[PDB]
């Protein structure tokens, strides 16, 4: 198909025309530029279904990712060289030859960004000196009514009419003094540089791949120098210790739906490999006629990696920069208060409810904000909208390797529990013990009897229903082909449509089958353990205490009364079939707790919140038979678990490579080299 | 509380779970605003139209709430029943992001959960006539909805035990859809056996039991008994539990169904044949409404006094013309009921009606108008049949009363166009040899001469340019009053199905009902009264 391209250069769009020319020589696709003045025309255009795609800095892509657009990247430019490629480009300050100037004192001084909101001239600078402003701004926007801090300052792209200094030093003769144009002659990197160059300044605004892009002369370096953070100012190739931002790197653009990650990364992985770093002379997609610099795409860089189909803006962006880039349009009598609420992140709607409750009781100190799967209540956790939750062991894999921690654990009451415990807080874990257990009418069944028949476990992904057992079945079969194992199968969490979510029910209208949240009947621990007992499958592999918590009527419904635990029996790896009580014999094998996963931001605040409002106000301790009852409650495992008889005290184990176990990751990641996940692509795509 | 009408429906009992003081702190001792909630009675919302209507009204109220959310029908179980005319459904929603108020200084004072939705029963065509001789058994289900208490037990344990999915039962009205232990197929059915010897309905209703392994025959709880008293197309009575829920299950059962519904069960049978059936309830703590609707076996076997219409032969009727010209029947209370009242009437807008002289209550006929497709004339013909008590077919008869005539759209008559609005009738009960004088012009001769109306066993033809035929109909005390209409109006008639040459009963958009004639222009309605 026609696939288009929206410039903003237009007197440079010549880095368009030689790209669709010099390719239509070869044969081209029907490409074409519709040219604007600003970017923002762009972003409109794209979402106004007027264009494909262009590559925006950060705020832009931020600006151009909200409502009512709603624009997604699809290919993350590559910074570097061609043997070490990486795409975290930064941000720092460069200085005049001595200066004699820190960061912390730049009142008055003769400032040069490089852009209205971008990350290496508005936004990231600003948030940097945002103390020194002081700006009760709800009327009053930063832009000049508190950048008056500097006496002198060019703004490039700036609103001229409104404030008179965002554009004195932007030398632009005419009614370009101030635009957002081709034609402004201290615009970029390059121009934004020449403002200090040009000594009408001082301090610039501009990326780290500038200082050695436009300095030949390789002994005018040693006065120009970077303006640091850390209180000083160090020589400028050592920039790994005084940069200021780890910003994203300009990544190209494309609509929500039909956005076409496909279509045009197939162009560009043919323009990659064709017209790329150091190659034909047929207009090469990095360079420039001399004058300027990055016309309208980017310079000096290699390749763009393709951006899999799970990141969107908020996530492609980070959260460093993502919180930053909000948490200034805000006033800090606001954004003090969200460093201090623990938004929870619930699964589904039953606990999104018992949250609500949680919300009311909290003292405005817990709110709440919920979602579908896990899968996407990691997707909030991430984006900033929600900073707790917690999850099966199986999932702190899946989630600490997409850069979050756990924080604490669902510290559950191990066999040995023999009395009630007031210290349950600082008795580190012990994992759980997870069975194969089966009902004993049937006789026939051993361990070599588990392949072809009705069968069902508890969850999919987790590590005593999809992972432990499926695991050793796979290292003793070599087929990782995880249908062709049973007949029969009911694991919550799959496809709904394959011959491996047959034997599930579902909810009460019987729609909501093998969805992972709690209206899967046979979903979780007890659900599982009813699929059984209902017989539809032979053995269940599931904790150990659900058997012992579904006899005597422990589950006080239909299904769990009238049933005894004489009525079934484990499994084992050799092929006996011993009883129950002490699974501490013949069980399957052990694994690791839940946990509550956050992010490194807002973790000695999650020590001060789920610390003392669970501990009291909290299910053994202040209130609750009446008030919270955030546990085993009127609600049965929802938002932790009902044999949660504390929350833990995590000791160390940050990195959940230092808490999962270094047998249990190698499991896992012998299990996914069969498998991927939504998730787990995207997100070591997000650690490039 | 026992009005009766087409279609009901309760709203969900919504209880007011927000801690926190309007202006102060968590009422006093740890508790929530309302601590219980019994239903009231302005809540019992009349619907009317077609069944669809009304469940897209209850619909679009749902929707006025909130309109993202998705409606849980009750179709997918009410097949299992194959009703035709009347159902005891539910509508519900569990979409609903809840309702929050809270006060300035960061505290909270309104707490609504989202679950949003009704029970309800609709019942078509009321029954103007029921079978008469010997019992007859319909089967069908219930659902119901009960109060929204909070500690049904006093130990707050999980409301997943006691029947329900979470927070149904103890945050909000307990209901029916979301009971999960039963034979899960099949939850509440029930059953009724009809006796009108003594004009009695019996009824057990019943919630099937659990089965472990799904394999094994029910173990049907018959959990509310029935005992109704007939009145016409309407029932009354009680509704109340049996006792073997009060000793075996003080635990599960005897704590939503514990008190009776003394005089407050109301019901109808629905079709005209009395062969579906709704009702309505709510018992005497204004705990417990619930709506129950059944149906025949199918297997008709016809009543030997062939009271209700629909495969037998009618009693009582309500027939009303349509819109601007055909004749319908509009589905029939079983009531009685005008001159120059100028006031509001339920089609819309200002009836200012004149319907005179009011000596004969008990058949009512003429003339309904109404002023602000469209509605510009209205005749009318609601007869109640006889009470088959009063005085037998042995005796005299003179009857004097109402007549009414229209012609369509040209200029028409009222009842003085007789000179007097006599509509006379003389007949002998022992020959059963109704005749008369109904005018057209002046008199017997200047009128339509057809006379000697006799009745052969139940069917008749009472008559008062050669053969023509009239209608009537039995009204007031047994056999003491009459009326009906002129079975010569056009092509098409007035009275029973159209005599418009019996091509296709209504089944398509033509009309062509019934028996062929030939084409005056002139129309009547008339009744009268028993004299002597
Ligand atoms: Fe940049």
């Amino acid at each position: 198909r026609s696939v288009q391209w929206c410039a903003v250069s237009q007197p440079e769009a010549t880095k368009c025309f030689q790209w669709q020319r010099n390719m239509r020589k070869v044969r081209g696709p029907p490409v074409s530029c519709i040219k604007r003045d600003s970017p923002i025309q762009c972003i409109q255009a794209i979402a106004e279904n007027r264009a494909d795609a262009v590559t925006l800095d950060g705020g832009f892509i931020y600006e151009a990712g909200l409502a009512p657009y709603k624009l997604r990247p699809v290919a993350a430019e590559v910074y570097g060289t061609e043997r070490q490629p990486r795409t975290h480009y930064y941000a720092v300050a460069v200085v005049k030859k001595g200066g004699s100037f820190q960061l912390n004192e730049l009142q008055g001084l003769k400032s040069c960004h490089t852009g209205l909101r971008r990350t290496a001239g508005w936004n990231v600078p600003i948030g940097t000196l945002r103390p020194f402003l002081n700006w009760t701004g709800p009327p009053e926007p930063i832009e000049a009514a508190v950048a008056r801090f500097f006496s002198a300052s060019c703004v490039p792209g700036a609103d001229k009419g409104q404030f008179p200094n965002l554009c004195r030093l932007c030398a632009g003769t005419g009614e370009n003094k101030c635009a957002f144009s081709s034609q402004e002659p201290y615009f970029s990197y390059s121009g934004a540089f020449k403002c200090l160059r040009d000594g009408a300044g001082d301090v610039a605004f501009i990326r780290e791949s500038t200082v050695f892009e436009d300095l030949s002369d390789e002994a005018e370096r040693d006065e120009y120098e970077l303006l640091c953070p850390d209180n000083t100012r160090k020589p400028v190739d050592k920039f790994k210790d005084c940069h200021l931002a780890r910003v994203p790197s300009h990544a190209v653009v494309a609509r929500s739906v039909n956005g076409k990650e496909d279509a045009i990364w197939n162009l560009l992985r043919q323009a990659q490999e064709k017209f790329g770093k150091d190659k034909s002379p047929k207009f090469q997609l990095f360079g420039s006629p001399s004058g300027q610099k990055d016309l309208l795409f980017k310079d000096s860089a290699i390749g763009f990696s393709r951006v899999p189909p799970r990141i969107d803006s908020g996530l492609y962006l980070g959260s460093g920069y993502f919180t930053a880039i909000q948490n200034l349009r805000k006033s800090e009598e606001e954004v003090a208060a969200r460093r201090a609420r623990v938004v929870w992140c619930a699964v589904g709607e039953q606990e999104l409810r018992k949250c609500n409750q949680w919300s009311g009781l909290s003292e405005g100190s817990v709110t709440c904000s919920s979602a579908s799967t896990t899968e996407d209540c990691i997707a909030l956790v991430l984006k900033g909208e929600a900073d707790a939750m917690s999850l099966d062991g199986g999932y702190v894999y899946t989630a600490g390797k997409c850069g979050l921690v756990p924080v604490l654990a669902e510290n559950y009451k191990s066999q040995q529990s023999s009395d009630p415990d007031p210290n349950c807080v600082d008795r580190p874990v012990e994992g759980y013990l997870a069975v194969a257990v089966v009902r004993r009418s049937d006789t026939s069944l051993t361990w070599n009897s588990v392949k072809g028949k009705k069968s069902c476990h508890t969850a999919v992904d987790r590590t005593a229903g999809w992972n432990i057992p499926m695991g050793l079945l796979f290292n003793q079969t070599g087929s990782c082909k995880f249908d062709e194992y049973f007949s029969q199968s009911c694991a919550p969490g799959s496809d709904p449509r394959s011959n491996l979510c047959a034997l599930c029910i579902g909810d009460e209208q019987g729609e909501n089958k093998c969805v992972p949240n709690s209206n899967e009947r046979y979903y979780g621990y007890t659900g599982a353990f009813r699929c059984l007992a209902e017989n539809a499958g032979d053995v269940a592999f599931v904790k150990d205490v659900t058997v012992l918590q579904n006899t005597d009527g422990n589950n006080n419904e239909a299904w769990a009364k009238d049933l005894k635990l004489a009525d079934f029996a484990l499994l084992c790896l050799d092929g006996k079939r011993k009883p129950v009580t002490e699974a501490r014999s013949c069980h399957l094998a052990m694994a690791p707790n839940h946990a509550v996963v956050s992010r490194m931001d807002k973790v000695e605040r999650l020590k001060q919140v789920l610390l003392h409002q669970q501990a009291k106000f909290g299910r053994n301790g202040s209130d609750c038979p009446d008030k919270f009852c955030l546990f085993q409650s009127e609600t049965k495992n929802l938002l932790f678990n009902d044999n949660t008889e504390c929350l833990a005290r995590l000791h160390g184990k940050t990195t959940y490579e230092k808490y999962l176990g270094p047998q249990y990751v190698a499991g896992i990641t012998n299990l996914k080299k069969c498998s991927t996940s939504p998730l787990l692509e995207a997100c070591e795509f997000l650690r490039k | 509380v026992n009005r009766p009408a087409v279609g009901a429906a309760m709203r969900l009992l919504r209880r007011n779970t927000a801690f926190h003081r309007e202006d102060g702190t968590a009422i006093p001792d740890s508790k929530q605003a309302e601590e219980k909630l019994s239903f009231k009675e302005g809540d019992v919302l009349f619907l009317y139209g077609s069944k669809g209507n009304k469940l897209q009204q209850l619909k679009s109220e749902i929707h006025k709430r909130d309109s993202d959310v998705e409606i849980r029908t009750s179709e997918k179980e009410n097949k299992k029943y194959g009703y035709e005319f009347v159902d005891a459904g539910y509508v519900y929603t569990k979409n609903g992001k809840d309702e929050i108020e809270q006060n300035s200084g960061g505290k909270r004072f309104t707490h609504r959960f989202g679950y949003d939705g009704f029970v309800y029963y609709s019942g078509e065509r009321p029954s103007q006539s029921l079978p008469s001789a010997g019992t007859v058994k319909y089967f069908g289900n219930w659902q119901y909805m009960t109060d929204a208490k909070r500690h049904r037990t006093g130990k707050a344990v999980a409301s997943d035990d006691l029947g329900y999915i979470t927070f149904y039962g103890n945050d909000i009205g307990a209901t029916s859809y979301a009971a999960k232990d039963a034979d899960d197929r099949e939850k509440h059915p029930a059953e009724y056996t009809v006796d009108f010897d003594k004009k009695i309905l019996k009824g057990e209703l019943i919630k099937n039991q659990y089965v472990q392994k799904k394999n094994d025959p029910k173990k049907p709880l018959t959990i509310y008994n029935i005992t109704a008293d007939l009145n016409g197309n309407r029932f009354t009575g009680s509704a109340k539990v049996n006792t073997e829920v009060k000793t075996r299950h003080a635990d599960k059962e005897y704590l939503f169904f514990h008190t009776d519904a003394d005089q407050r069960l109301e019901g109808g049978f629905f079709g005209d044949n009395g062969e579906e059936l709704a009702g309505r309830f709510i018992s005497n703590d204004n705990g417990v409404f619930g709506v129950f609707a059944g149906k025949q076996k199918t297997n008709a076997s016809g009543t030997n006094p062939a009271m209700p219409f629909g495969k037998h032969t009618k009693i009582l009727d309500s027939l009303k013309i349509s819109v601007d010209f055909e004749v319908s029947t509009m589905p029939d209370f079983g009531h009685p009921d005008s001159k120059e009242k100028t006031i509001d009437l339920a089609d819309g807008r200002k009836m200012t009606v004149s319907a005179c002289c009011d000596f004969l209550t008990y058949v009512k006929l003429g003339r309904i108008k109404t002023e602000r497709k469209g509605r510009d004339i209205d005749l009318f013909l609601k007869g109640i049949r006889t009470a088959e008590a009063d005085i037998p077919k042995t005796g005299t008869a003179h009857y004097t009363g109402t007549w009414e005539a229209r012609i369509g759209e040209p200029i028409q008559w009222d009842n003085k166009a007789d000179k007097a609005a006599k509509a006379e009738f003389d007949v002998d009960f022992g020959n059963k040899s109704i005749s008369g004088t109904l005018t057209e012009q002046n008199g017997v001769e200047p009128a339509f001469r057809i006379e000697n109306g006799v009745i052969e066993g139940n069917g008749f033809h009472a008559t008062a340019a050669d053969n023509l035929l009239v209608t009537g109909g039995f009204y007031g005390p047994q056999a003491a009053e009459l009326g009906g209409t002129i079975f010569n109006k056009d092509g098409k008639s007035l009275g029973i199905t159209e005599d418009i040459e019996n091509e296709v009963e209504n089944e398509a958009d033509v009309g062509e009902q019934l028996e062929p004639e030939v084409k005056p222009q002139f129309g009547v309605v008339f009744g009268a009264k028993k004299d002597n």
